[PDB]
C-alpha cells in the first residue's frame, strides 16, 4: 500500500520532469494496486485515477483503447469519486477532473463537451474559491480557448477578458497585502510581476479571437 | 398511419450511455422519441421560416445554424 | 448584445422546511443604462408531467435599471401544496428563476429541488397524502443550469 | 496499460469518438423530410443541413441525458424514468 503512494510520488515527479512515459507507467501501476485493493470505485482510487488520466492526456498531447479514451475514462471515474464526497478538497479535485476532461475533449476535437467540462470546473471553483484565485483565470482561459475552437469568438473574448479581470483583481489584492504585511515584502510583488508577464499573451489571444 | 421515427433504440441507448445513464426504463424510448420530435419540429420550423424569408427553395446548413441559435444555450454555471 | 448578465445566484436558507420561502441572492450587471423594464420571476414546477402545474411564486418588476452591478435578495413564498399533484410532491422537481427584458425572457436559471421526509419512519412508510409540514426542501444549489436566450435589446 | 473493468466503466460517461455520429442518417433524414412535408412545404434538405441537424440533435440528447441521469442519481433511482427526462427538460430552460 505504501508502495502505491511511492508510485504516485514517482509519477508526479516524472510528470514534472517531462518523462511522460515513466509517469504514465508509475500512475498506471498505482491505479492498478488501488483498484485491485479497495475497488475501482472507492475513494482511495480518486487521486490515483486522476493522475493516471492526466498522464495519459500528457502522452496523447506529446503524440502530436486510445490514450484520449483511457484518459477520459480515468478522469471521469475520478470525477465521480470526488463529486460524491462532500468536502472542499474533494470538490476542488472534482473541478480539476472536470478541467482535465475538458482538455481531453479539446484534444479529441469535441468542443461542446469541452465547454461543458470547463463550465462545470468553473462552477465548482467559483463556489469553493475566492474571486481572485489564479485557478479562475486558468479556467477562464481554457474556456475562451474552447470557445475559439468552437467558433464562438464573442464568448471567447469574454472569457479571456474575465481571466484578465481576475488577474488584475489578484494584482490589486497582492499590492494591498504587500503594503499591509510585515516580514514578507517581496514575494507579493514578484507574483504581481509574474501575472503582469502573463497578461499580454492573454490580450493577444483576445485580439486573435477578435480577428474572426 | 405513419409513425415514422428518426432515431433507433440502439441509438437511444448509445446516447444515454454518452449521457452517463446506466439503466433505462421501457418508456424511455418513446419519451426520447417524443422530445426529439418536439426539438426537430421547432428547429425545422425556424429554419424553413428563415429559408422562406430568404426566398430560397432549399434549406441549407447556414439556415440550420441560424435556427439552432434561436433554441437557447444551457450553461453549467454563471461565469461561463 | 447581452445587455444584462447574471454574474451569480446564491441559494439562501437551504435546506429548509417545505413551507419556508425561497430566497435567492442574485447578483447581475447592466452593461449600459436600460430604458425598459426588467422582470424577475420565481417558478415552481409542481408536476413534471404537465406545465399546467407551474406556480409563479413571485414577480419583481423594476425599471428603468441603471448601468452597473446590482445585487438583491429575491424572496418568494413556498408553492401552494393544494395545486401540486400528490405523486409529484415527494422526490425531485425543478425551481426556476426567469428574467425578462421588454417582455422577452433572456435568462432562465434552473435548480433541482429534492423534497423528502426527515423522520425515518415517514421516509420508509410515506403517508398516502403527502405531509408538507414534514417535508424538507433541499435545493440542489451546487448544480445550476443557466439557459440564455437571444432577445432584442433595442 | 491498466484499464478499469467493464462494470466500473458502466458508471461513467461513454467516451465520445470525434468521427462517429450516434444517430443513423437515413431514418433520421426521412423524419426530417416528413416534418418538412408536414410544414406544407416542398423544400429539400442538403446533406450539410441534415448532418448539422443530426449533430445538433445528438448534442441536445446527450446533454438532456446527462441531466436526466443527475436527476435520477438524486431521488436514489437506479433506472432513469420519463419523469427524469421531463425534469431535465424543465431545468434546461425548455418551455412549451
Amino acid at each position: 500500500d505504501s508502495e502505491a503512494k511511492k508510485l504516485l510520488g514517482l509519477g508526479q515527479k516524472h510528470l514534472v520532469m517531462g518523462d511522460i512515459p515513466a509517469a504514465v507507467n508509475a500512475f498506471q501501476e498505482a491505479a492498478s494496486l488501488l483498484g485491485k485493493k479497495y475497488g475501482e470505485t472507492a475513494n482511495e482510487c480518486g487521486e490515483a485515477f486522476f493522475f493516471y488520466g492526466k498522464s495519459l492526456l500528457e502522452l496523447a498531447r506529446m503524440e502530436n483503447i486510445g490514450n484520449l479514451e483511457l484518459a477520459w475514462d480515468m478522469l471521469d471515474l475520478a470525477k465521480i469519486i470526488f463529486k460524491r464526497q462532500e468536502t472542499k478538497e474533494a470538490q476542488l479535485y472534482a473541478a480539476q477532473a472536470h478541467l482535465k476532461l475538458g482538455e481531453v475533449s479539446v484534444e479529441s476535437e469535441n468542443y461542446v463537451q469541452a465547454v461543458e467540462e470547463f463550465q462545470s470546473c468553473l462552477n465548482l471553483q467559483e463556489q469553493y474559491l475566492e474571486a481572485h484565485d489564479r485557478l479562475l483565470a486558468e479556467t477562464h482561459y481554457q474556456l475562451g480557448l474552447a470557445y475559439g475552437y468552437n467558433s464562438q469568438y464573442d464568448e471567447a473574448v469574454a472569457q479571456f477578458s474575465k481571466s484578465i479581470e481576475v488577474i488584475e483583481n489578484r494584482m490589486a489584492v497582492l499590492n494591498e497585502q504587500v503594503k499591509e504585511a510585515e516580514g514578507s515584502s517581496a514575494e507579493y510583488k514578484k507574483e504581481i510581476e509574474e501575472l503582469k508577464e502573463l497578461l499580454p499573451e492573454i490580450r493577444e489571444k483576445i485580439e486573435d479571437a477578435k480577428e474572426s | 398511419r405513419d409513425n415514422i421515427q428518426g432515431i433507433t433504440k440502439p441509438a437511444i441507448r448509445r446516447l444515454a450511455r454518452r449521457g452517463g445513464v446506466k439503466r433505462i426504463s421501457g418508456l424511455i424510448y418513446e419519451e426520447t422519441r417524443g422530445v426529439l420530435k418536439v426539438f426537430l419540429e421547432n428547429v425545422i420550423r425556424d429554419a424553413v421560416t428563415y429559408t422562406e424569408h430568404a426566398k430560397r427553395k432549399t434549406v441549407t446548413a447556414m439556415d440550420v445554424v441560424y435556427a439552432l441559435k434561436r433554441q437557447g444555450r444551457t450553461l453549467y454555471g454563471f461565469g461561463g | 448584445m447581452a445587455k444584462v448578465q447574471v454574474n451569480n445566484v446564491v441559494v439562501l436558507d437551504n435546506p429548509s422546511p417545505f413551507y419556508n420561502p425561497f430566497q435567492f441572492e442574485i447578483t447581475f450587471e447592466c452593461i449600459e443604462d436600460l430604458s425598459e423594464d426588467l422582470e424577475w420571476k420565481i417558478i415552481y414546477v409542481g408536476s413534471a408531467e404537465s406545465e399546467e402545474y407551474d406556480q409563479v411564486l413571485d414577480s419583481v418588476l423594476v425599471g428603468p435599471v441603471p448601468a452597473g452591478r446590482h445585487m438583491f435578495v429575491f424572496q418568494a413564498d413556498a408553492p401552494n401544496p393544494g395545486l401540486i399533484p400528490d405523486a409529484d410532491a415527494v422526490g425531485v422537481t425543478v425551481v426556476l428563476i426567469t428574467c425578462t427584458y421588454r417582455g422577452q425572457e433572456f435568462i432562465r436559471v434552473g435548480y433541482y429541488v429534492n423534497n423528502e421526509y426527515t423522520e425515518t419512519e415517514l421516509r420508509e412508510n410515506p403517508p398516502v397524502k403527502p405531509d408538507f409540514s414534514k417535508l424538507q426542501r433541499n435545493i440542489l444549489a451546487s448544480n445550476p443550469r443557466v439557459t440564455r436566450f437571444h432577445i432584442n435589446w433595442e | 496499460r491498466y484499464r478499469p473493468g467493464t462494470v466500473a466503466l458502466r458508471e461513467i460517461r461513454r467516451y465520445q469518438k470525434s468521427t462517429e455520429l450516434l444517430i443513423r442518417k437515413l431514418p433520421f433524414q426521412r423524419l426530417v423530410r416528413e416534418i418538412a412535408q408536414d410544414f406544407k412545404t416542398d423544400l429539400r434538405f442538403q446533406s450539410s443541413a441534415v448532418m448539422a441537424l443530426q449533430e445538433a440533435c445528438e448534442a441536445y440528447l446527450v446533454g438532456l441525458f446527462e441531466d436526466t441521469n443527475l436527476c435520477a442519481i438524486h431521488a436514489k433511482r437506479v433506472t432513469i424514468m420519463p419523469k427524469d427526462i421531463q425534469l431535465a427538460r424543465r431545468i434546461r430552460g425548455e418551455r412549451a
